[PDB]
């Protein structure tokens, strides 16, 4: 590939595992299961499914807090996350578990009276699942039931987006590692939430 | 804002280890194509090369933790990168045109002078990468450039 | 006129009316209204008053959220305006009524009365989420910043219909825009988890 | 932090680096067309009310095309790609102007140079507003006669090559 | 010092006291004080000591804002200093009396080692009194994450204007450099907000 | 986003009492200029901060009580707060940063004319010896060569 007989065109590709120690990584496996990994040692694991590990509207997020049992990485991790959701309202959406130090976020992408016209633009998982496609990038687009070309209206046949720790393991079959994600949603975070109560 | 981060010296230009590339050994670019990352705030190429250069600085000059932090990095991402290249590849993903996902880039190498254009990204659409044949206004625009500042350094 | 003999001077006045389609736009109507509209549709009348509307010291959110109904382009300027307010510390000055889905939102000026207090804080958002024309509002109208007051008792946010209300300026997307940027700067702690 | 979107190709005819405005973009008028010389400096300077507005009506546009819309409009959109867009700072310049009573812009309306012969044009710069009205053309006469020396400018060094 | 024949290398160096009316400035005093100055009025004095004062577990910041005693620029100084904290979980170890308009601050530094409450507190400490802040610490530069000191609480109280600045000058600097990172690293503690 | 102010007053000068024990300096519209487009000179902030300070207090009413309210909405397009960030991450790594003190330029012997500010930095305490950064003190040297030069052939 000698352009004009002058020029060739060659090519680079970066290997953005050695960011490991420094930033968190996230890839696709395949359509269901995203990881986000940190260090060489444990990570995030996405997955959209149809069942769920969660089955109460409890979440008890402040005693996790006071514990302080969670890896710190980790939870930092799930906080850009929640906060990226644009226009969060549906609070029974999310519930958790963070017993032992574990993180276990389940997000339910169910929308009620789905026929009743498109009522497909305003619910939780138009959503959770922007974010979600932010977060892995670099793939996620394969598990939406159309990957580009809506915004707004973004659905997927899963009914759950569950994300639990998981312990180091190379799991990018489908893309590359990259840090992207997580860092464009560090500057999106908090910008769009709505206000619950008069004073923040 | 904008960014601030200036990479380590090379005597002059910027270069990558084996252990940054996919099998490719090592790459070495000029002075004069590196220095462009320090003008412009749209190459995506650039805004690796401040993460990768934080990240060795951060790991060489720093005393380990005793586990792993994601302070450090959050603290230094707007110095490091123009966060809004994020979000235009992310809006030029959702409108379904060709985008930059950063694993692959482009350059060219003149033949007789071993000097290199500032790498450009490989684009992706349908989940894969365009073709020669798609993007080749960018091959044939960074070929000008390149033909402009040989020009220039003969004048000069 | 013609600059060094060879170039006229032309203008142009920008259409951001069709700009609509994707982003709020805001204009003055006259000195006690101003407004917001969303596309071709709905939009917020901001409205400077002596009357309350409102005559209770509630603002049930949490249940707004609960039960959606609002429309979530006018909430997220509610919230934008709201959190974008310095130093907002008054809780009792702001009443509210979602009741239904519809958006009514009430701020108590006379609350607080001279310099660096919390009408003023309401009115430095104010003037800016109007700005296109926003002078018009105020007792002064420049040369202060934590002193700018009105001597009108309310300030009353409530969702409307799209009508053409753009009398006394133009409709621009800026207000909006520019308060995006500056939306938690200025709040207070109040819960150490936060 | 530093917007990215670069203008779409505005016209099949008019030179691919330059933007045209059509007539549904304007106030009574009809299609207007910039150079690239003109067009140009909105990829490299953040202090033009101009530019940052040829990028919301460039998104507007490309926005409406593209994607699906949803059966009520949403501004989620936007709040995400402002930041690519708009210097923020430049809308808060103007803000702080206004309340110590300096002329400045609130991005309705703009002036700019037309050459006679050639049609050659500036960028367009915001015309001024204070006390409630326009400012006069004499009262910025001055930037207008700047402007007039920087398209000299540049078309003498055009012309030296 | 002649560079090239030509040119003379001078120095500048800048008053930053005239910056009083428009910005807060902090400066050093010593290893245990460092102070943000506010106008030609007021301010904060923020010392490392081995003594409490507070010595419970209130903060009545709901009870602050309601009854509005405070100045509000040092309110708006408390706040930025606090949610600039990058991990901060354990509400016991900041106790507040806000009580006739007066500003107590303190924190608990005692566990400590990485990734701890001490380590964010000072990190945020680094920054808020940058001009010398260092001084305190027992290692300088070279550990971000692990980082102690000896003293056991930080207490932020409201003071006057005095000239109490004799190891660096004042400087905006901190409190302008906190201000945009001022949210950025926070845990969510809420499901909806 | 980026920096917008503009300095309100061509060049540029310090009063008496923006400086340490000195007099009124004066520095000419070639190098107040580059403070218009780098985005990485802790002088050119610097010089911002004063002159936005200056125009506050001449411009607004100064309410009885203090506020530092205009400062929190002024700041980014007055500096940089990721140069800001950028010294303390050197401060943090052990490498020489920029504490905003003192500056140094140089100044042409026959035309008084100066470059712009480079900040002075410091290290362990205290500021670096000339000697340690004599080498960015010779690059500017022949940077201002260099532009003298250039305005000679033009
Ligand atoms: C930007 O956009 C580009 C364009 O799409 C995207 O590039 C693609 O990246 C993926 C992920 O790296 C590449 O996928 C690889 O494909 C090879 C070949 O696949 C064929 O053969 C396998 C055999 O099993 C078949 O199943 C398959 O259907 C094909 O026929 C695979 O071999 C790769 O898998 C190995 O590497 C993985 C990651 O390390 C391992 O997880 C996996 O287990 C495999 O490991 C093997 O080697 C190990 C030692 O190295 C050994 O220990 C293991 O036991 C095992 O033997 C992988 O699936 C895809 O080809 C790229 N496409 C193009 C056009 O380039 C970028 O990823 C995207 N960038 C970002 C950041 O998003
Ligand atoms: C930046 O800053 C500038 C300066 O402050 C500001 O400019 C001003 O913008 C406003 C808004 O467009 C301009 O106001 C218009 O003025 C015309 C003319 O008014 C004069 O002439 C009439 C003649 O009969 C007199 O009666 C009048 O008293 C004045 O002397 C008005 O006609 C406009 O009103 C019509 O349009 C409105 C909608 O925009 C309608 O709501 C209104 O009812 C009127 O509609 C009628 O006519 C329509 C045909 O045009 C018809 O379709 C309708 O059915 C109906 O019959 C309006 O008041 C003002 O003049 C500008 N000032 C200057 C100095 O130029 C910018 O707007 C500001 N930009 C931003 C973004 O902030
Ligand atoms: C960027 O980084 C640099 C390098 O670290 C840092 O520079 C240092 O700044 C400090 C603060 O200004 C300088 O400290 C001053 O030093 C003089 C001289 O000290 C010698 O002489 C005294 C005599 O008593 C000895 O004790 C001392 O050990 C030394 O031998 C002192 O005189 C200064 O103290 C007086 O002024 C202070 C206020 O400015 C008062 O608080 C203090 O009490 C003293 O006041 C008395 O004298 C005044 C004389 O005018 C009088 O008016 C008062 O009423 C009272 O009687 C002060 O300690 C230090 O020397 C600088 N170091 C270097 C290498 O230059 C920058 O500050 C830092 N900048 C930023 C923005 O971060
Ligand atoms: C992420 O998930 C893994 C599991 O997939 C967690 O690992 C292990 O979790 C158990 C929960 O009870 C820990 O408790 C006990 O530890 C003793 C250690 O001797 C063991 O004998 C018991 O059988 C039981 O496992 C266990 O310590 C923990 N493993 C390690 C190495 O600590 C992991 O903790 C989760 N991540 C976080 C941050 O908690
Ligand atoms: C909100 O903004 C939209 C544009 O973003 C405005 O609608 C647009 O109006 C123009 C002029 O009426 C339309 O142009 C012409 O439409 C005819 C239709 O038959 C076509 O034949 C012509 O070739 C030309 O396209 C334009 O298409 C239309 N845009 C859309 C999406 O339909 C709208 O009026 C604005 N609303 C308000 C309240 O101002
Ligand atoms: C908006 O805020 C103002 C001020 O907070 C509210 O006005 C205040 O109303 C109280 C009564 O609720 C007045 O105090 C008492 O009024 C009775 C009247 O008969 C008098 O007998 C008592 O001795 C006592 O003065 C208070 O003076 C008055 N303050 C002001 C500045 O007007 C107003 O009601 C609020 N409105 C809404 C809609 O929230
Ligand atoms: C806080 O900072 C302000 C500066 O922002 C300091 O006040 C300034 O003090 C100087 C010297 O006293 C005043 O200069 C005056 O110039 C006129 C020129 O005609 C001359 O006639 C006067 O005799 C005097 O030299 C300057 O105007 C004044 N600035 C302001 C805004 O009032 C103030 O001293 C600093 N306070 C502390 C505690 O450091
Ligand atoms: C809105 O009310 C203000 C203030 O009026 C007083 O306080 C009210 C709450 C109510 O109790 C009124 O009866 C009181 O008179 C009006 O502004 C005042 O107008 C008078 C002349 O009538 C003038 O002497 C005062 O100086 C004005 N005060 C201020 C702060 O400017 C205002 O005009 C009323 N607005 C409207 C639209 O009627
Ligand atoms: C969150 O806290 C609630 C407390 O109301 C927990 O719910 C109950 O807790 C009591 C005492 O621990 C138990 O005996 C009940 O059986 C619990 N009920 C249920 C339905 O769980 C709740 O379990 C906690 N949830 C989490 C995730 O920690
Ligand atoms: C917001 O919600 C609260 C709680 O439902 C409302 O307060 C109750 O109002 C009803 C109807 O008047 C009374 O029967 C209850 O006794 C009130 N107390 C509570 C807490 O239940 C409040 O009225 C609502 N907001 C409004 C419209 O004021
Ligand atoms: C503000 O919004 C509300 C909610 O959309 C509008 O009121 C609705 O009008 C429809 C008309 O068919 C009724 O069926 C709904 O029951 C009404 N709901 C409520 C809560 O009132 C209201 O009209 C809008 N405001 C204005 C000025 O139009
Ligand atoms: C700061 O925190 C430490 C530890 O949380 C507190 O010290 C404890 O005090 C109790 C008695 O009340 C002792 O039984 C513990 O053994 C002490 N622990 C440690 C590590 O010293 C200390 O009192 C707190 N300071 C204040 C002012 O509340
Ligand atoms: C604050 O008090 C603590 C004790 O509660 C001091 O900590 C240690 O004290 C022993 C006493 O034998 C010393 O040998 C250790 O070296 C001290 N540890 C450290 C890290 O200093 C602590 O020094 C006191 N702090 C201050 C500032 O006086
Ligand atoms: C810190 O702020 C408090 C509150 O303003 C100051 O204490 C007040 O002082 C005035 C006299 O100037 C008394 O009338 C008040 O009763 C005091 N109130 C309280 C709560 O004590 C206090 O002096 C300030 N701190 C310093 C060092 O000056
Ligand atoms: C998850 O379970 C629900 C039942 O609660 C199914 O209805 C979902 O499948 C849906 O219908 C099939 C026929 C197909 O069109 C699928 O795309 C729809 O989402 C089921 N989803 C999955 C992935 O199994
Ligand atoms: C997807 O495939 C279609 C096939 O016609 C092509 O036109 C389009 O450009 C491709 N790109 C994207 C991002 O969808
Ligand atoms: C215009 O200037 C005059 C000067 O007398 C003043 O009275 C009037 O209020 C000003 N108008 C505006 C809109 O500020």
């Amino acid at each position: 590939s000698l352009y004009k007989g002058v020029y060739e065109l060659q090519t680079l590709e970066l290997n953005m595992e050695t960011l490991n120690m420094t930033m968190p990584l996230s890839c696709t496996k395949n359509n269901s299961h995203h990881y986000i990994m940190v260090g060489n040692e444990t990570g995030l694991e996405l997955t959209l499914t149809n069942t769920s590990i969660i089955n109460h509207k409890f979440c008890n997020l402040s005693d996790a807090h006071k514990k302080n049992l969670y890896d710190h990485a980790l939870m930092s991790i799930i906080s850009t996350f929640h906060l990226s959701i644009p226009n969060f309202n549906q609070y029974e959406a999310m519930s958790c578990d963070f017993n032992g130090g574990k993180i276990s976020v389940q997000y339910n992408l169910s929308h009620s009276y789905a026929g009743d016209a498109a009522n497909h633009c305003g619910t939780v998982a138009n959503g959770v699942l922007q974010t979600f496609m932010r977060m892995a990038w670099g793939g996620s687009y394969i598990a939406l039931d159309s990957g580009c070309g809506n915004w707004d209206c973004i659905m997927t046949s899963y009914q759950y987006l569950i994300i639990q720790n998981t312990t180091w393991e190379d799991h990018c079959q489908f893309s590359r590692p990259s840090p992207i994600g997580y860092l464009g949603l560090l500057s999106q975070r908090t910008r769009d939430i709505y206000i619950s109560r008069r004073l923040l | 804002g904008t960014f601030t981060w200036t990479l380590s010296d090379s005597p002059g230009g910027y270069c990558l280890t084996r252990w940054m590339l996919i099998e490719a050994e090592l790459k070495c670019f000029g002075n004069t194509a590196v220095a462009k990352c320090n003008e412009k705030h749209d190459e995506e190429f650039c805004d690796m090369l401040r993460l990768f250069d934080f990240n060795k600085q951060a790991i060489q000059r720093l005393k380990a933790p005793a586990q792993m932090s994601i302070q450090l990095i959050n603290k230094a991402v707007n110095a490091l990168i123009n966060d809004q290249l994020i979000m235009k590849n992310h809006l030029r993903d959702i409108m379904c045109i060709p985008y930059c996902n950063y694993s692959k880039y482009w350059y060219l190498n003149h033949t007789t002078t071993g000097r290199t254009s500032l790498p450009k990204c490989w684009l992706v659409s349908n989940g894969s990468y365009l073709n020669e044949t798609h993007f080749s206004d960018d091959i044939e625009q960074q070929a000008d450039n390149m033909i402009t500042e040989m020009l220039q350094k003969e004048y000069m």
